[PDB]
């Protein structure tokens, strides 16, 4: 029950996969996948109640 | 996965003014370079893969240095078994990295590096040593001699590491009492009451949720004593895994002072520089 | 029996050096450390030193750096407390202590305090 | 049957490795999570929030609240700059300790655009105009509005909306700049000058303060993690 | 309609402002009750709603040229506010959001700026060598609140130590530069633009519900970013008023009343 | 640096029960163990309690030691006081390298 994913190739010679298998029942033993993705910072940058477009006046 | 491209822009002469804003609203003007100057089309290939929380915290940082000795129990200063309080506040680097956020939730990985050395040249005789590292959760009996019954480790987890092998390593799940670790706690553990006989009954340390938060690690050398004293040290490295964080905070700006947020010594982090000097 | 015996009251004049002894019986004296404790009249006890012949650690009092000194003698199974220059503030009762052992820790767990005491010695000037 | 061959690097400990390891507390009953407000999934989200710049940092202003505020007046000479900075976000003493600078100091390389936002904290009756410019390196640092107006600049008019934003576009020869002090990857120069002047009526304060903020655009990134020099531990 | 004008109505109380910059919802989350799939205690909760979810006005403080700042903590500031305080002291556990409204008005010839910050888990520093030594009474001023200082002066008292906070204005009172404080939910009351600031605070904690007497969730800090100045007159000063309203309050563990010693 | 505060003094009658306290002021209370020492009038100190759970030879069971981790206070309870309990009691500790004595409590039994 292996898992195969694609690598982000930086340097090419002259589409590449790598395999991972979990050997321990406890999830704490797993290695970090590092496949997470970011989000929208609007909750910090624009926490306003009535969000207004940038081109429009702020007041 | 890649960052957004840059859109081409031309001359602007319009009634809409994105440059002006009002920070009083508490919002950051989400401008782009195309909103103030003319720009060309650029396909963007740079990515923020290195800035993720996992990548930021995916390092092992030293947190303690435990020293133990192997000698006859009645010859010299007897410190032949240690007991370290589990905490990340003994150092500054990992503490500062963690304290960017108010709450966190992660698994943890411990790695132990053990080194030994002699102390007298009279004999130079010593055989390979074996180290025991026993975890003692709060409330469990704590050893009071290097060879008492407590070391039977009937239910306490324990690691037996033979000197010279690869560093020992283990993983621990999220063992918090709440739904996330609290890096900062603005409260007390006890509250004095008007009916208390004296004020000292309800006294407690500010910003201290509990005593014996995680327990201690007991370290000893299983080998008996050689004719010569042998000293060794154990270094512990902690790597958070599967990290989630909430409520970002400003980073520490002045030297740490104790396990709290106190500050004593410097309080002058910034250096001098002329107002109109490049 | 496992006990520590000190000399009776000792008297010396101001500015002189005084020396008192604490002798152990029924065991080897230097099995573990020896501590010296002071008690001025009507006050709580105070630390003076915790010594052991391996290095003769004369850990002086913060306000008595050098004045108070300690030493151990294996041949006589006795330890000695010494003052270099007596003062009016050194009038107190001195006790010698020792723990039966069991100490094996780098930290508080098993770096133990004494459990047997001497009968005490009094330093005064008769009047 | 164990026909294996050990390769170099065996039995080593690399602090950045990503291997598995046994669990010390098997079958632990982990506490389920909840929905705590304010989750962060990337460090750059912190660098995109406006934060005040300690612009003054004079002899008697540094390490006091006066370092955050720049004084403007209607009697100041119009031929000299108000403030000057060097576009080195991680090394310049003014920009080093901002949120952007603090995040950058944990990385060796950076690249992207920056935003400078200034807030006018004068009276409602005060008015004026200000010119803030950015000059890419390779020439004499601007010292008068005549030279500053040649480079990238924005003319700010003081009105009902009290804040103006300037964008420092990404202009460089290298793909990534360095966060340390180095001339090969120097960022540029930022300066501010009076256009017209501050005009106030009678019975109004003649001098007022101004605040500045810095943040990163949505194309900003860092790529090599390191340790920071802003925290120290003595023996 | 414009964001310049705004009205708020909770319970039997109403607030109106004609020069409000805008309304800020901290972290973009509105207060809400505990869902069934997140409730730790099993007791039936109490939800007074109108009786406790209303605007309570704290004591007014005066802003001068030499003032350094003020700080309050929640729900500590509301401990004596009628039925909210009674419910807080009669129950082991408590939970609620808040709606902070800061009021400060001045003529068109005044100048200044206030920085209103909402800081979760707002720990503060002590005033002596002893670490974490501040007493319960001195860490919970109540509606009176506290003040900042321009410099750190260690308490040299040998007997009867003060055991009080000594926040430093430019360090935000917790060893972090004030400039970075804008990462927290905030608003600025710039006297030339607006005369009030509104912040809606959801319940932020590591637990679904927690004790209110022992732990303070939010901390309100008001610092003057730019000093006050009216007519080159050194005696000028204008008041600042703070109004707070609990939202979606609920209390769980009932028992006999609590009487903390102050 | 730190002290071991104690209650002022207690005066009781035979057959009463008292709880003498001693509040630690520095170091993790749970790490080091507090002790108790009895000094009868005109007599040398004696050891009666230490380790928080171990009692020395010759101590009647009437004396028992206990601790409160949260409040950093150690207690000594005497049930059924006797006229011969007349003495001073000191609470002693060993933090990591040195011993620190308390202020002393005077107990009077009529
Ligand atoms: C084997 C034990 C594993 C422990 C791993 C270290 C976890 C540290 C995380 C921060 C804990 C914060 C303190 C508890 C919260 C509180 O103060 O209420």
């Amino acid at each position: 029950g292996a898992q195969v994913s694609s690598q982000k190739v930086g340097a090419h010679e002259n589409t590449i996969n790598y395999t991972t298998i979990n050997y321990y029942k406890d999830s704490a033993s797993n290695a970090a996948s590092k496949q997470d993705y970011s989000q929208d910072p609007s909750k910090f940058t624009e926490p306003l109640k009535d969000v207004l477009i940038k081109t429009a006046p702020a007041l | 996965d890649s960052l957004p491209d840059t859109k081409a822009s031309g001359p602007a002469h319009s009634k809409e003014v994105p440059a002006l804003t009002a920070v009083e609203t508490g919002a950051t003007n989400p401008l782009a370079p195309s909103d103030t100057v003319q720009t060309r089309h650029v396909v963007q290939r740079r990515s923020r893969s290195e800035s993720t929380i996992e990548s930021f915290f995916a390092r092992g940082a030293c947190v303690a240095i435990i020293e133990v000795d192997n000698e006859q129990p009645t010859t010299r200063a007897q410190k032949l078994f240690a007991m370290w309080r589990i905490t990340y506040k003994d150092t500054v680097q990992l503490r500062r990295k963690l304290e960017f956020f108010t709450y966190s939730r992660f698994d943890m990985e411990f790695t132990f590096v053990v080194t030994a050395n002699f102390t007298n040249a009279n004999n130079g005789h010593a055989l390979n040593q074996v180290y025991q590292i026993m975890y003692i959760p709060p409330g469990a009996p704590t050893p009071k001699s290097w060879d008492d019954y407590t070391w039977q480790t009937s239910s306490n987890p324990s690691i037996f590491y033979t000197y010279g092998a690869a560093p020992a390593r283990i993983s621990v799940p999220y063992v918090g009492l709440a739904n996330a670790y609290s890096h900062f706690y603005d409260g007390f553990a006890k509250v004095p009451l008007k009916t208390d006989a004296n004020d000292q009954i309800g006294d407690s340390l500010y910003s201290a949720m509990t005593v014996d938060d995680f327990g201690v690690l007991a370290v000893r050398v299983v080998n008996d004593h050689n004719p010569t004293k042998v000293t060794s040290k154990v270094r512990i490295y902690m790597k958070p895994k599967h990290v989630r964080v909430w409520c970002p905070r400003p980073p520490r700006a002045v030297p740490y002072y104790g396990p709290g947020v106190d500050y004593r010594n410097n309080l002058d982090p910034l250096s001098e520089k002329g107002l109109t000097t490049y | 029996e496992v006990q520590l015996v000190q000399s009776g009251a000792e008297v010396k004049k101001s500015g002189e050096s005084l020396k008192i002894s604490c002798k152990a019986s029924g065991y080897h004296f230097t099995s573990y450390w020896i501590g010296w404790v002071r008690q001025m009249p009507g006050k709580g006890l105070e630390w003076m030193g915790f010594i052991y012949p391996g290095d003769s650690d004369t850990r002086y009092g913060p306000s008595f750096q050098g004045q108070v000194s300690i030493s151990a003698d294996k041949s006589s199974s006795t330890a000695y407390l010494q003052w270099s220059r007596l003062k009016a503030s050194d009038t107190a009762m001195y006790f010698c202590a020792r723990h039966g052992g069991f100490a094996s820790s780098l930290y508080s767990s098993s770096f133990r305090p004494p459990d047997y005491w001497g009968q005490g010695t009094l330093v005064t000037v008769s009047s | 049957g164990l026909p294996v061959l050990n390769t170099p690097g065996s039995n080593q400990y690399l602090t950045s490795d990503n291997h598995q390891s046994p669990c010390a507390i098997p079958e632990f009953d982990v506490t389920p999570p909840i929905d705590i407000p304010g989750e962060v999934k990337n460090m750059m989200e912190l660098a995109e929030i406006d934060t005040m710049i300690p612009l003054n940092l004079e002899s008697t202003k540094r390490n006091t609240m006066d370092m955050y505020r720049v004084t403007l007046s209607d009697s100041a000479d119009l031929s000299q700059p108000i403030l000057c900075l060097s576009l080195s976000p991680a090394f310049d003493p003014r920009l080093s300790h901002t949120m952007l600078g603090e995040v950058l100091n944990y990385y060796t390389h950076w690249a992207g655009s920056l935003k400078f936002t200034f807030l006018f904290c004068g009276s409602m009756m005060a008015t004026g105009k200000i010119l803030v410019a950015y000059a890419p390196p390779g020439a004499q640092p601007p010292t008068s509005r005549k030279e500053a107006m040649l480079g990238t600049h924005v003319i700010w008019d003081l009105g009902l909306q009290s804040s103006c934003t300037m964008v420092v576009p990404w202009i460089s020869n290298v793909t990534y700049r360095q966060t340390t002090q180095d001339s090969f990857t120097e960022g540029g120069y930022i300066s501010m000058f009076y256009q017209t002047r501050i005009v106030v009526p009678l019975s109004t304060p003649k001098s007022m303060s101004m605040l500045g903020f810095v943040s990163a655009c949505n194309d900003f990134s860092v790529r090599l993690l390191r340790d920071t020099t802003h925290i120290s531990q003595s023996a | 309609y414009s964001d310049r004008v705004l009205q708020l109505t909770l319970g039997n109380s109403t607030i109106t402002t004609q020069e409000a910059a805008n309304s800020v919802v901290a972290y973009g989350r509105w207060p809400e009750f505990i869902r069934d799939d997140e409730a730790n205690p099993v007791d039936q909760p109490t939800e007074p709603d109108v009786a406790t979810c209303r605007f309570y006005t704290l004591d007014t403080v005066m802003w001068g040229k030499e003032s350094k700042g003020w700080w309050w903590k929640l729900p500590d500031a509301l401990r004596d506010m009628g039925l909210f305080g009674q419910n807080m002291y009669y129950h082991y556990l408590g939970r609620s959001g808040y709606t902070v409204h800061v009021q400060c008005n001045a003529s068109k010839f005044h100048q200044g700026a206030l920085g209103v910050f909402a800081i979760p888990e707002y720990c503060l520093a002590g005033d002596s060598d002893k670490q974490r030594y501040t007493s319960y009474a001195n860490a919970n001023p109540g509606e009176r609140g506290g003040k900042f200082y321009s410099q750190f002066n260690k308490d040299n008292a040998v007997t009867s130590p003060k055991r009080e906070f000594c926040p430093v204005d430019y360090l935000l009172g917790c060893g972090v530069l004030l400039g970075n404080a804008f990462v927290y939910p905030h608003q600025i009351i710039n006297l030339r633009t607006n005369n009030s600031a509104t912040i809606v605070l959801p319940y932020v904690n590591a637990l679904a519900i927690d004790s209110m007497v022992k732990h303070n969730n939010w901390g309100i800090a008001i610092l003057p970013l730019s000093p006050l100045d009216f007519a080159q007159d050194s005696s000028v000063e204008i008041p600042i008023t703070v109004t707070i309203a609990p939202m979606c309050s609920e209390f769980n563990g009932l028992r006999n009343v609590t009487a903390p010693k102050f | 640096n730190f002290m071991l505060t104690q209650p002022h003094s207690v005066s009781e009658s035979p057959g009463k029960t008292v709880t003498i306290s001693c509040t630690r002021s520095s170091g993790s209370i749970a790490s080091s163990y507090v002790q108790w020492y009895q000094q009868r009038p005109g007599s040398s100190p004696t050891t009666v309690i230490y380790e928080d759970n171990q009692r020395p030879s010759g101590v009647p069971d009437r004396f028992s030691g206990s601790i409160d981790s949260s409040s950093n206070s150690a207690s000594l309870i005497i049930s059924g006081l006797k006229t011969e309990d007349e003495a001073d009691y000191y609470c002693q500790s060993y933090d990591s390298s040195n011993q620190v004595f308390g202020g002393g409590t005077k107990l009077t039994v009529l």
